[PDB]
RNA sequence: ACAUAAUCCCAAAAAA
RNA sequence: GAUUACCCCUUCUACCUUUUGCAUAAUGGUUUAACCAGAAAAAAUCUAACAAAGAGAACUUUAGCUAGAUACCCCGAAACCA
């Protein structure tokens, strides 16, 4: 039993216990627990429940909590020109969020 | 289970699975592709570049292969070595009257990325003008998608 | 200046190839109390009561015998020490009993299908030393632990936790614990090793007397089909049945690791 | 352990560490035979320096048996340069450069062992197999 | 008056560190530390920016390979998941593709019926 | 009909 | 980038100078350390002082005058003369 849920332009694949980073801020405090939405829903039993555009929000649910907000490792980009005597280096810090999915709610219709 | 942070899907490797191909009037190279297929493990959702996940394959009766059209007389295979004219042309015909086997492993062996893996992909790969199959006596799986 | 940087540098690079031994008491640059301790104890977790017994929880045996070999050596003053040692190990002593009763009784309520030797085994491995000391020195409590001779040492920071815990059974009840640790324990397991530390041992006898023992049925295992590699390994597909009905099906390199496989995976189907 | 270090002393480091390379590993008693019938200039004295050594290790470190000694590592440092004038033709001076050598021995006693020797049936059968299940 | 003092030791210092692991000259001398860095970070950009195209391609196969399983290619199956009005990744359904074998069977089963309810409508 | 080893970028193929 | 505590596979035509254009089989460099090549305010813009006056016995002035702050780097001849 596990979901695909979407956020920050990404999809991913969530199962209970599991532990996800996605980019940047949720504007959510740390500690707090958020529902997320469902893209595919599929049951170990081999029963799928896919909705277009969108899943059921009465049918099925998704719940995750928030660690904390970390940052990744700096990553280094420069831009370097031949003989244009142009050189650009800049250092960026990609900032994350760590999400722990909790609760995977799946009810009867 | 679990994953974590933005990872691509390889655990460690598997076991490749030996396959069998008919002759018998398939056209030549076009076999080399599915065959190649085969080779590089493109039909296998576990496929990995770097991995070298590809399966080996056995084909036979490689010398009742069927080349269309004029090609039999008019393809020519260039051999050429160190010393000045040295440009050596075998047609298809008479190498196919000499080692028939060299053909199709030929069409098999541009199709192909290069370096490394070519020949050790290269080394999956098995020929024979007849039927004797030793190999046969260990069970493997049979393929069969004739053109 | 360069010279403070040229200092800096040295004493970056001198500690190197010289590594100093940790210690329990310069390890915390601000002044360590007992008090700020339990408090932001108190703030983080839920509930937490008798600030004597916590504070006892984190003493040892060794600091106290240091200290009264000190006493005893310099020989300028005397002062008892004594029933620290003395109320800590009772309340590791029911910290071990209430423990062992608190997850058997786990067991018994989520795993009722699961075998007397099972209980047993998972058990064993739950109570175990390196994994219980593990997540104690990955929940921190070496910082809080008090230990004269070293930090580390296992025999210190295990007895600890477990008067930790002990110290939670009578302060703060049971109703507490059972939220605390069952948290813990089952987000560390994660792994396959439960059954596999149980299936050490002739795993096809042990599915015998589980399946004589529950549907009273003798198992049989059948070739179902060979699929034969000379060059790595070969792979054979093994059926297991029991009165015609297949219980499982499996490859295997060779018969006797493809029967393991394949008794393991019936061993854990019929955990449930 | 038992060090001995000589220095300033002019040869070829290139050369003595053909020698010095030969010692490596090897007992007291075959690295004396050996650098006794060794033919070179570093013969001598890697030779002077490893009686030293000896003499060394008997007399300061009291060692009880000789047989225990055995050559652990030696080494061959290169020391300060110098600077000749070669007179060439054409009215053109060329510059020799005369080396120097520093030769370092570290002596460690117990009885020598050293094992090159390793199965290649085995070592295939374990490495692919371990690199197959990565 | 000034000095050299410590600065460019210090900046050398700290592309030599940038420079480790790097082989022979370039991991020891200035200048060729500095040429080996402008490249790697060069290399570095561009290869992020092909690593969405590597990792794309691959999915892609890996798509086409489960798809070719189950008797369609991997146009068709890409047209029947968007007349579906499917906006999953091609990752999330590689994954699928690899781990869960019944999802993407249901999803082939789908699309042979859009496809065959489509042939049959057109008809 | 030009002068070192072939094919006008691999191998082949066919006539949305 | 992946991948294993190492590597093979995949993705990329040195730097600088000179040029319409150089990875170029155009130029310079063995490497390293160190040395080494934009220092001139008239009119102007700008910050302040006072204002038909400014400015330390000198000049300017139909809003000026005074002060401060802003832009124009090195090496090399063949030869001439004493």
């Amino acid at each position: 039993l596990f979901a695909v849920v979407h956020f920050a332009g990404h999809q991913w694949k969530v199962t209970a216990e599991d532990l996800i980073l996605i980019e940047n801020e949720l504007d959510v405090a740390c500690g707090e627990r958020i529902r997320l939405e469902k893209v595919l829903l599929v049951g170990a039993d081999n029963f799928t429940l896919l909705g277009k555009p969108l899943l059921g929000k009465e049918l099925v649910r998704v719940e995750a909590t928030v660690i904390e907000k970390t940052e990744s490792w700096p990553k280094i980009n420069m831009k370097f020109q031949k003989r244009k005597n142009y050189q650009r280096k800049r250092i960026t810090v990609n900032p994350q969020t760590v999400l722990r999915i909790n609760s995977i709610e799946x009810x009867x219709x | 289970m679990s994953s974590f942070s933005k990872a691509p899907q390889q655990w460690a490797t598997f076991a490749r699975v030996w396959y069998l191909l008919d002759g018998k009037m398939q056209p030549p190279g076009k076999l080399a592709a599915m065959a190649s297929v085969k080779l590089q493990g493109l039909h296998k959702p576990v496929y990995h570049q770097l991995s070298d996940c590809g399966d080996h394959v056995v084909i036979m009766n490689t010398r009742h292969i069927a080349f269309s059209g004029n090609k039999w007389e008019q393809k020519v295979y260039s051999s050429h070595t160190g010393y000045p004219g040295g440009f050596r042309q075998v047609t298809a015909a008479q190498l196919h009257q000499k080692d028939p086997v060299a053909i199709v492993k030929l069409a098999i062996y541009g199709m192909l990325p290069k370096n490394l893996h070519r020949r050790t992909m290269m080394q999956r790969l098995h020929l024979f003008p007849d039927e004797d199959i030793p190999e046969d006596i260990l069970k493997n799986l049979v393929e069969e998608l004739p053109q | 200046x360069x010279x403070x940087x040229x200092x800096x540098x040295x004493x970056x690079x001198x500690x190197x190839x010289x590594x100093x031994x940790x210690x329990x008491x310069x390890x915390x640059x601000x002044x360590x109390d007992y008090h700020a301790e339990i408090q932001a104890f108190g703030h983080r977790l839920q509930e937490t009561f008798s600030l004597d017994l916590l504070k006892t929880a984190f003493v040892n045996s060794c600091y106290i015998k240091s200290e009264e070999a000190k006493r005893q050596k310099l020989g300028i003053d005397k002062e008892a020490a004594l029933l620290n040692l003395k109320d800590n190990q009772e309340l590791s002593e029911q910290g071990i009993s209430f423990s062992q009763t608190c997850l058997t009784q786990f067991f018994e309520d989520a795993f009722p299908d699961l075998p007397t030797e099972g209980v047993t085994s998972l058990v064993d491995f739950l109570t175990s030393e390196e994994v219980v000391c593990h997540v104690a020195r990955n929940l921190a409590v070496e910082q809080l632990a008090l230990s004269a001779e070293f930090p580390v040492p296992p025999p210190v920071l295990r007895q600890t936790f477990f008067a930790v815990i002990g110290a939670l059974l009578q302060s703060s009840g049971p109703e507490r614990t059972a939220l605390f640790i069952r948290d813990f324990l089952i987000t560390q397991m994660t792994g396959k090793e439960l059954f596999e530390m149980w299936t050490i041992t002739n795993p096809m006898g042990l599915l015998v007397e589980e399946l004589k023992k529950r549907k009273i049925s003798a198992p049989e295992s059948r070739l179902t089909r060979q699929s034969g590699s000379t060059t790595a390994l070969p792979v054979y597909f093994v059926g297991l049945y029991c009165d015609r009905k297949l219980i499982a099906e499996g490859p295997g390199e060779t018969v006797l690791v493809a029967e393991e496989e394949a008794a393991r995976v019936a061993l854990r189907k019929l955990f449930g | 352990e038992i060090y001995h270090c000589r220095r300033q002393i002019k040869y070829s480091k290139d050369k003595m560490w053909y020698l010095a390379k030969l010692i490596r590993g090897m007992s007291i008693d075959q690295a004396l035979a050996q650098l006794e019938f060794s033919d070179k200039k570093g013969a001598q004295i890697i030779k002077e320096v490893l009686l030293e050594a000896q003499d060394m290790a008997v007399r300061d470190h009291n060692v009880e048996f000789r047989s225990n000694l055995y050559v652990a590592e030696s080494t061959s440092g290169r020391g300060q340069y110098l600077k000749r004038i070669r007179y060439h033709g054409r009215g053109r001076f060329g510059i020799m450069e005369k080396v120097f050598c520093h030769y370092f021995v570290k002596l460690v006693e117990g009885x020598x062992x050293x094992x090159x020797x390793x199965x290649x049936x085995x070592x295939x059968x374990x490495x692919x197999x371990x690199x197959x299940x990565x | 008056l000034r000095s050299r003092v410590t600065d460019r030791y210090w900046r050398v210092q700290e592309v030599l560190k940038h420079a480790r692991h790097f082989r022979g000259r370039k991991n020891r001398c200035y200048r060729l530390a500095v040429r080996a860095v402008t490249r790697a970070f060069v290399k570095c950009t561009r290869a992020r920016r092909l690593k969405k195209r590597s990792l794309r391609t691959l999915w892609i196969n890996r798509i086409t390979a489960a798809s070719q399983e189950h008797g369609l290619k991997y146009p068709a199956f890409i047209i029947n998941l968007i007349k579906c009005q499917v906006e999953l990744n091609r990752k999330v359904l590689a994954d699928l593709a690899i781990y869960e074998p019944k999802t993407f069977k249901s999803l082939a089963a789908l699309a042979k019926r859009r496809r065959x309810x489509x042939x049959x409508x057109x008809x």
